[PDB]
């Protein structure tokens, strides 16, 4: 690419933000299982959050 | 660092020298070798804390 | 490293290489003395590798691609200002005096990694033995303050000790009268405003300081300038020396080894031509040490290491 | 905070592959959109703060700093790129990456959830701060600063360390979330109380305090325009984060341990204000300025009222811009006339008309006229210290009187009155400068629109 | 006058509070 | 993020961290305690290996 | 501290019961850290000989970060042996001695009485 | 000196010292320490000047008294429980006497009087294996007899070499002794923690040699031995000003640096026990070390000198001398501190 | 109007013995 250096900071970005999903996954020990969002799961569902 | 060479070789660089109660040249006894017998294998593995 | 301590090891040693011929041969005289031929005449009748007189881009001569770089890069001195004012504002006497003993330092290193590496003897034109030859002929004409003389002894002590004197010392007697006939029938416009009395002072530190203290560390051939125009008879003289004095005797392969080192390592022989003395003749400024280091840079093939400049056509760079 | 402290660090690779014309509009570019960026860190909740990991986390005080700060780089990119013009390609480079760096130091500060790194990023943004006071600061005479900053390392932040290393083994934690729920009472006694002044008097010089301040009218004056910026804009507030972080542990011996302290800002103000109208040095005035507003927010975190925090970080950001933009002026002349002496370029209105607009809007902004955040911040604070005691308000509107006074005197002796005759390099403005001067004061004009969401975490 | 006095004060609250100073290795 | 998603998140980091904290505590009781007393795994400085005791017929009898 | 317990099989780096134990993936944040660590060294080692920084010698900065990586995946699986060990040695410790870590009864807040200091 | 010879020389150190490491009778560890002694005195006279032969004969003098204190201490050891294992003692007389010893052979206060002089005599190479080669074996016999070692002579001697290491480096111009003052303060950090947890004694031990030959492999490059002629080094190679810079801020303690890992680790391990006026005062006299390492670089490392003419001559040569390892040492004695739980690997 | 640098009044103070 002709402007290959106008992608280091927004890739860096997404991936950044890839990360983060990627960390959500490591802290989801009480997904569905708060006192305050219990709830059964609906039709074709199998997690509350990502 | 105590990097025991020694046992992960196998090898008896100077443990004969170390006690009185080692194999000695013509079963010499020194004169306290019954009390240094008793003494280490009272404190034998018990580490050094109990051993006091 | 080409040569090292490993290299020792595995077997290069120098003294199988050192031959009868391995001479280190100085010829030395006055301004207009004539032996600028007599050397190189020893070098075809010897064999020997013929080192011409270190003038101010001699460093410019062993690096790059060997063309004099400008006077603000290398020297930021000048012989022809020194000859039109010797007694400068700007500090060019001994400022061009402590830059022409560095380049006769790396010349003297030159001649020295040739000699040990090589066996073959090198011919030079006045080494770093016999450069306050002009010093105190410039500091007899009042041309230098004391402090300049006293760097100068400084640098001397730290950087001459750890040579070798050469093994023959070849002057050439031609005095002031001659001298300035030949500087007169020369055709230099700067070169004949060089005074009487300064060729005397460099004719004086000659006979009276530089040869009354070779005599014992070397062996001495003083000639006249017509006995030196016959080469054949200073060869013949430099053929049937019985070399007995000087530390040349003393030399095992672990001193030369150590001297090869030495003299190999060209940021270590040039180590304290620059010591810490902030003396107004060579302290340059910060802002302007700045500007000339940030412009050399720029200077095609001085910009990296010397395979690493695509500039003037380095390939594989990538790969090294 | 990891989509945040990413494009922080490739704008490293950014700055070091940009081509030699280009690397001020690269990083000016990306930094912009890390700016642009940074308003996702305003989904703030009523209750809980923004946890993102066990690392970082961003309630309602951090959010408004980092915004802060990530805006503060393309504007520090602006103000410094005219007077490194004639400097190294490589050593610009290396100005842009200390800059970088400082800002990838401070948006990971204000997100630290556990206190100790917390600890580690504070003073790990004093090194590429102390690297750019120190090589672009176009003269370095600091005979006197050294045994300041032997003070600071003594009296600051080594207490800090030991304090926090002891409630790391006394607590089990040092996360700030966990010690929300553990915290125990901090009863009087003397081992208390030198606890409360080693976990107090690092952000107290950080702020600084009156009496302590003697760093800021020399480290703002022997520095380059970012260095200055970033001092007024997000280092002082450094401490303001950190006290109202660790009072959280101070409570109740900081009911008591408050007093002292208090009537060092509060006579402070009165103090460093009337300084201020005996300034020669224009950047010196605008450090004592400093000084006089930070007081405020130190007493203000000292008071622990909700009033006085919402106040204190309102006046917090409020300051960083405005004190920014005062800078940013006083090296808008100062790259013309080449002295900082402001009674030597004067009566700039009559050459330069949207700049001396500048300049009136900055002060009108610098003396809290409402209904700008910094009145808003002002006036919550000396509310919140007329609860506490009703005496107060005279040490409050005797200040808001004096800070009135050198606002204007500042604005009346560099832009009214007759101009100088032998100054006739007095160019018209370039529109970075102007850019620069709006960049600063939009932001901080449409905050009063929507000030709810610079008024901290118990708005 | 200030530090002989300072540092007299924080032997005081050692002697007070229980500060250890050669404290004996006790993890 | 949602503000059951922060909310559960937030929970899962605080249930990490006071485990955490609750392991460091014991860790501090359990090196004072194996340092006190000795009969743990750690602070076992070494003895005299008794399988260098030479037990042959010596010389003289009495030892 | 536990200088007693690799005493019994000593000089091992890694033991026959260090293979129980997850071992890092090779996208740790650690070992790309220490990977990274690499990459700066050779920038150091192109910066220090004057050669091109991000230019000479691709294959050095490629051995550069490849010894790293390869050093510290080691490095790291005998950090994380060694805090398995400090963990394995604190619970056994505590299963071997009820009596010197006690069940604490928990009391919930309507028991427990704080006193309140008011900010006023 | 012949190379081979110089290999050999060098591997009986090296013998020496894993003697001292790996034996477990007490005569072993004094023959090791003998032949550490008797191999190193000829890699300090390696150039052959009087200035390395006063400092070989101080060197000789100081590690042959704490040898002979060392036999001494061995043999009230063996007056007072019949044995030779290298363990704890049985005698607090025996503890003090190997205490002072060890303290002689590290150069640990009262006894730190020969190694700024021994430094400064010495060249560069050498005095890079002094202050980290031979810090090794007595460290390793501290390791091994801290059961019987006297709290009040260890934190003794750890907060006066402390407090000497801080206030003697501040008058220093030489490099050399800068460097040894800095290693008497750092065997002060590393001794105080040696009874709380060793193993932060192992990693300040490992830190600071990975520090100190950045620094030695940095002077050996730049061939400098004063301050004005580390000045001199922008203008020659402007890389080498940068890497003193930030291995001086790491030797003192700089946050986020890797040198302020062990210390803070230090601190951590002495608040545990307790201890809290002790690593306070500890710290506040490494606030004085990183005083005037920050003088020694913010006035005479960032801000440019003047120059001489003849470093323009040096500006056509590059660099041939054998930088080995250097940047490995300079990324690890900076950038090291977010691995800072590596030190599991050293308990 | 530039930068300030050590002159050989500043660099002289780091030349001697001692400090
Ligand atoms: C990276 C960080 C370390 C880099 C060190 C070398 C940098 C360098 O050489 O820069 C020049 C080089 C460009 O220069 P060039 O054109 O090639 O030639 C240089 C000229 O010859 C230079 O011209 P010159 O020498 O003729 O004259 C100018 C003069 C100018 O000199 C001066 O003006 C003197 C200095 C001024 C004051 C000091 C300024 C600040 C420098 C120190 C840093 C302090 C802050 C650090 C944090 C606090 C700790 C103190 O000197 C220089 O500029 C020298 C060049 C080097 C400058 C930069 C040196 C950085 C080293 C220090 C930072 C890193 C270590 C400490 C970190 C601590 C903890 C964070 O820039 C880079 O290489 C930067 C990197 C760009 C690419 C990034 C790609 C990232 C890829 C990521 C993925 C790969 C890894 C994957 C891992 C996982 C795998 C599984
Ligand atoms: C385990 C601990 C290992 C510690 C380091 C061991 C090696 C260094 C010590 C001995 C030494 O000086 O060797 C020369 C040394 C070069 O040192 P140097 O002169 O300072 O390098 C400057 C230039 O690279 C000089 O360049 P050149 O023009 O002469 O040629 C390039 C050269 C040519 O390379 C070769 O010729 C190598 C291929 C042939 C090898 C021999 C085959 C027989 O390539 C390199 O030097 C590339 C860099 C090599 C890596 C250096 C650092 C190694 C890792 C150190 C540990 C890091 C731990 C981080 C921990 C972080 C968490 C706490 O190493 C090599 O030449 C080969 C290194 C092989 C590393 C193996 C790693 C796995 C070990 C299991
Ligand atoms: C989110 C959408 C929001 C939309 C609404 C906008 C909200 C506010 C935005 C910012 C407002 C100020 C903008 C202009 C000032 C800065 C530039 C300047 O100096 O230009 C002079 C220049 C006119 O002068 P010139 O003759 O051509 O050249 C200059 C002269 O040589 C020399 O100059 P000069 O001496 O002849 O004349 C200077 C004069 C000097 O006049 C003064 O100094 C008098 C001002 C103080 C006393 C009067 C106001 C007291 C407070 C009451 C009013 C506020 C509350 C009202 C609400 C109801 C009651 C509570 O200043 C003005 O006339 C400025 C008028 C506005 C002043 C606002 C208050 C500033 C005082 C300090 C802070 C006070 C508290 C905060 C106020 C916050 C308001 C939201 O203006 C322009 O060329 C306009 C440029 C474009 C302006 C765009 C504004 C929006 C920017 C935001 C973009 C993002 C959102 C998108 C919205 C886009 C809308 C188009
Ligand atoms: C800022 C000025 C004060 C700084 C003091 C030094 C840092 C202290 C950090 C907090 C340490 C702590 O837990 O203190 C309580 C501890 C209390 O000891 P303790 O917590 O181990 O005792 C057990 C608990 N009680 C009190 C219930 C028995 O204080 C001390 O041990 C001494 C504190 C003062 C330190 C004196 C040396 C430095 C003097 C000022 C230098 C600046
Ligand atoms: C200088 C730079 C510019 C200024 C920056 C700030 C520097 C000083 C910082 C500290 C300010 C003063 C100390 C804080 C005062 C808080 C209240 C207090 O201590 O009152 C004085 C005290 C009254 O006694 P009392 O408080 O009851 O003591 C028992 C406590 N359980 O009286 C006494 O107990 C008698 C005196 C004892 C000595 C106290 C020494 C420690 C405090 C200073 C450190
Ligand atoms: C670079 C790493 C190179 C490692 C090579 C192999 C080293 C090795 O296996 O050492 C064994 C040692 C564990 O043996 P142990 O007797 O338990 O050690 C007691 C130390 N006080 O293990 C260790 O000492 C591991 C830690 C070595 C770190 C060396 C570099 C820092
Ligand atoms: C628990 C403990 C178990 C054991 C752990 C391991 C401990 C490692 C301690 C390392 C001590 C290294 C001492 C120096 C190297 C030994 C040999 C030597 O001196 O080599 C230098 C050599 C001398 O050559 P020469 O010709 O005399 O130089 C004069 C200049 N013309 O050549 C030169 O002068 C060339 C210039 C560069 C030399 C740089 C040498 C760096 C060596 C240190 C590497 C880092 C330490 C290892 C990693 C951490 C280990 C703790
Ligand atoms: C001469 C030496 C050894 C040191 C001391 C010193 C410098 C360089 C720069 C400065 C300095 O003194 C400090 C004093 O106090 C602060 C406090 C600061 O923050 C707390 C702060 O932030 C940038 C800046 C400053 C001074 C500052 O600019 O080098
Ligand atoms: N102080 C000095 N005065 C004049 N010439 C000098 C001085 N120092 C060195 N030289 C050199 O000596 C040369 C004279 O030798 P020649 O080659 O015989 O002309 C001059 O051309 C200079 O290059």
């Amino acid at each position: 690419r002709d402007h290959w250096i106008h992608v280091l900071v927004p890739v860096g970005f997404v991936f950044g933000y890839y990360l983060d999903r990627k960390n959500d996954e490591k802290l989801a020990a009480f997904r569905n299982k708060s006192l305050l969002y219990k709830r059964e799961l609906k039709p074709q569902e199998e997690v509350t959050w990502k | 660092p105590f990097f025991d060479v020694q046992k992960k070789l196998g090898v008896d660089l100077d443990h004969w020298m170390t006690i009185q109660s080692a194999e000695q040249p013509h079963r010499i006894p020194a004169r306290c070798h019954a009390f240094e017998k008793e003494w280490i294998e009272c404190a034998h593995g018990i580490g050094s804390i109990r051993a006091e | 490293l080409q040569y090292g301590p490993l290299a020792y090891i595995l077997g290069e040693k120098t003294t199988k290489k050192m031959t009868e011929n391995s001479k280190l041969i100085t010829v030395d005289g006055n301004i207009c003395s004539g032996k600028s031929k007599l050397a190189k005449e020893v070098a075809e009748k010897l064999g020997l590798k013929h080192f011409p007189e270190a003038g101010i881009h001699y460093a410019d001569s062993t690096t790059g691609d060997g063309k004099p770089l400008p006077v603000r890069f290398s020297g930021n001195c000048s012989l022809e200002k020194f000859y039109d004012d010797p007694k400068s504002n700007d500090g060019n006497s001994y400022r061009l005096q402590a830059w022409l003993y560095a380049s006769r330092l790396l010349q003297y290193a030159d001649a020295l990694e040739h000699l040990l590496s090589t066996g073959q003897g090198v011919v030079l034109e006045r080494s770093i033995y016999s450069d306050f030859v002009f010093l105190e002929a410039m500091y007899r004409q009042g041309f230098i303050r004391k402090q300049c003389v006293d760097h100068y002894n400084q640098v001397k002590k730290v950087t001459v000790c750890e040579y070798l004197p050469p093994h023959v010392v070849i002057y050439v007697d031609v005095p002031v009268s001659e001298v300035q006939s030949r500087i007169q029938k020369k055709g230099n416009p700067h070169e004949m405003k060089i005074t009487s009395a300064y060729l005397q002072d460099i004719e004086n530190v000659y006979k009276g300081t530089f040869l009354p203290e070779m005599s014992e560390k070397c062996e001495v051939l003083q000639y006249s300038a017509w006995e030196a125009e016959d080469a054949e008879k200073v060869v013949e003289d430099i053929q049937y020396l019985k070399y007995d004095k000087g530390p040349w005797l003393d030399q095992d392969d672990r001193k030369l080894h150590n001297l090869r080192m030495l003299v190999q390592d060209k940021l270590e022989v040039l180590n304290y031509t620059s010591i810490p003395v902030f003396l107004p003749e060579v302290t340059i400024g910060a802002h302007q040490s700045d500007r000339v280091f940030q412009e050399f840079t720029e200077l095609p093939g001085r910009k990296y290491r010397a395979g690493y400049n695509e500039d003037v056509g380095d390939k594989w760079i990538w790969l090294k | 905070m990891l989509k945040y402290i990413i494009p922080t660090m490739m704008l490293m690779p950014l700055t070091w592959l940009s081509k030699n014309s280009m690397i001020w509009i690269n990083t000016t570019l990306h930094s912009l959109l890390i700016s642009l960026t940074s308003l996702l860190l305003l989904n703030q909740f009523g209750d809980n703060s923004l946890n993102f990991s066990l690392t970082f986390f961003s309630d309602s005080l951090s959010t408004p700093l980092l915004i802060l700060t990530m805006w503060l780089l393309p504007l520090m990119l602006m103000a410094s790129q005219h007077h490194l013009s004639k400097e190294n390609l490589a050593r610009k480079k290396l100005f842009i990456s200390m800059l970088i760096l400082l800002q990838l130091f401070l948006i990971m500060t204000f997100t630290a959830t556990e206190l100790i790194f917390f600890y580690i990023m504070f003073e790990a943004t004093l090194v590429p701060t102390l690297i750019i006071i120190t090589r672009w600061g176009n003269q370095t005479e600091r005979l006197n600063a050294g045994l300041y900053f032997l003070f600071y390392t003594l009296a600051g932040s080594l207490p800090l360390l030991v304090a926090l290393i002891y409630i790391q083994n006394t607590m089990g934690s040092l996360n700030f979330l966990i010690l929300q729920y553990w915290v125990q009472p901090m009863p009087n006694s003397w081992s208390n109380t030198f606890m409360w002044l080693a976990c107090m008097m690092a952000f107290m010089v950080k702020m600084p305090l009156y009496g302590l301040h003697l760093w800021l009218p020399k480290a703002h004056v022997e520095a380059p325009i970012a260095g200055s910026m970033v001092l007024a804009a997000i280092l002082l507030k450094l401490g303001g984060y950190g006290m109202m972080r660790i009072t959280l542990l101070l409570n109740p011996i900081t009911d008591f341990m408050a007093y002292p302290f208090i009537m060092l800002s509060l006579w402070g103000m009165i103090m460093t204000s009337s300084i201020c109208l005996r300034q020669t040095d224009l950047k010196s005035l605008i450090a004592y300025s400093s000084v006089s507003h930070m007081a405020l927010v130190i007493v203000a975190i000292l008071i622990q009222t909700p009033w006085s925090y919402m106040g204190a970080t309102a006046l917090m950001i409020a300051h960083g811009l405005t004190s920014s933009m005062l800078f940013c002026l006083a090296n808008s002349n100062y790259e013309r006339v080449h002295s900082r002496t402001m009674i030597l370029a004067r009566g700039l209105q009559t050459l330069l008309p949207l700049m001396a607009a500048w300049w009136l809007l900055a002060s009108l902004t610098n003396l809290a006229l409402p209904p700008s955040i910094n009145l808003i911040g002002e006036l919550f604070v000396v509310m919140s210290t007329f609860s506490w005691s009703n005496i107060t308000i005279i040490l409050m509107g005797l200040n808001m009187v004096i800070t009135a006074l050198y606002s204007l005197y500042m604005l009346i002796t560099t832009q009214r009155g007759k101009h100088t005759h032998h100054i006739n390099n007095i160019l018209p403005s370039f529109t970075r400068e102007n850019a620069l001067m709006s960049l600063h004061m939009l932001p901080l004009l449409l905050l009063s629109l929507n000030p709810k969401i610079i008024l901290g975490p118990l708005y | 006058c200030a530090y002989m006095g300072l540092t007299a004060a924080l032997v005081k609250m050692g002697q007070l509070e229980g500060w250890k100073v050669f404290a004996e290795p006790k993890v | 993020d949602a503000p059951e998603k922060n909310y559960e998140r937030t929970m899962a980091i605080l249930q990490i961290e006071s485990e955490k904290a609750e392991l460091r505590l014991k860790e501090l009781e359990v090196r004072r305690l194996m340092r006190a007393k000795g009969d743990g795994p750690w602070f076992q400085y070494p003895t005299i290996d008794k399988a260098l005791i030479d037990h042959s017929p010596k010389a003289t009898p009495d030892n | 501290m536990m200088t007693g317990r690799q005493a019994r099989a000593p000089l091992q780096f890694l033991p026959d019961e260090a293979r129980s134990l997850p071992p890092p993936k090779l996208t740790d944040p650690r070992l790309a850290y220490i990977g990274f660590l690499g990459y700066c060294s050779g920038l150091i080692d192109n910066a220090i000989r004057r050669r091109p920084v991000l230019s000479a010698g691709l294959h050095r900065q490629f051995l550069y970060i490849t010894s790293f990586v390869f050093v510290g995946y080691y490095l790291l699986k005998r950090q994380d042996y060694m805090y398995a060990v400090r963990d394995h040695d604190m619970f056994s410790y505590i299963k071997s001695h009820p009596e010197d870590f006690p069940e604490k009864d928990k009391k919930t807040y309507r028991e427990v009485f704080e006193e309140f200091h008011p900010v006023r | 000196m012949n190379p081979i010879i110089l290999i050999i020389i060098l591997m009986t150190v090296m013998l020496g010292t894993i003697i001292v490491m790996i034996s477990t009778h007490w005569l072993l560890i004094w023959i090791g320490f003998e032949m550490n002694m008797l191999a190193i005195i000829p890699i300090m006279m390696k150039k052959h000047n009087p200035r390395a032969t006063e400092a070989s004969t101080k060197y000789f003098l100081t590690q042959s008294t704490a040898s002979m204190l060392l036999m001494m201490a061995i043999i009230i050891n063996l007056m007072f429980s019949g044995q030779w294992t290298v363990m704890k003692l049985f005698n607090p007389m025996a503890s003090m006497l190997m205490t002072m010893a060890l303290a002689m052979k590290l150069g640990m206060a009262p006894f730190h009087f020969w190694v700024p002089e021994v430094t400064q005599g010495i060249p560069l190479s050498s005095g890079l294996i002094l202050l980290t080669w031979q810090k090794l074996a007595p460290m390793s016999v501290l390791y091994q007899i801290l059961p019987s070692i006297n709290l009040d002579l260890i934190l003794t001697l750890s907060i006066l070499s402390i407090t000497i290491g801080g206030w003697g480096g501040l008058n220093q111009t030489q490099l050399r002794k800068i460097m040894a003052y800095s290693s008497i303060a750092h065997m002060g950090w590393m001794t105080a923690v040696l009874l709380y947890n060793p193993t932060m004694t192992l990693l300040n031990l490992i830190i600071y040699i990975i520090m100190t030959s950045t620094m030695f492999t940095l002077f050996m490059a730049n061939s400098t031995t004063t301050t004005l002629s580390l000045s001199h080094t922008w203008n020659k190679a402007p890389i080498m000003t940068i890497l003193v810079l930030i291995t001086l801020l790491s030797m003192g303690g700089l946050p986020p640096l890797s040198g302020f890992m062990p210390k803070w680790m230090i601190i951590q391990e002495m608040t545990k026990n307790d201890s809290i006026i002790l690593p306070t005062l500890m710290a506040i006299t490494a606030l004085l070390n990183l005083y005037f390492y920050m003088r020694l670089t913010y006035s005479t490392a960032l801000t440019m000198f003047p120059s001489t003419n003849n470093m323009k001559m040096k500006w056509q040569f590059p660099t041939t001398k054998r930088m080995t390892l250097l940047p490995t040492m300079t990324v690890l004695s900076t950038m090291l501190l977010p691995l800072t739980p590596i030190l599991s690997i050293l308990e | 109007a530039r930068q300030w640098q050590p002159d050989v009044e500043w660099a002289e103070q780091y030349g001697g013995a001692v400090m």
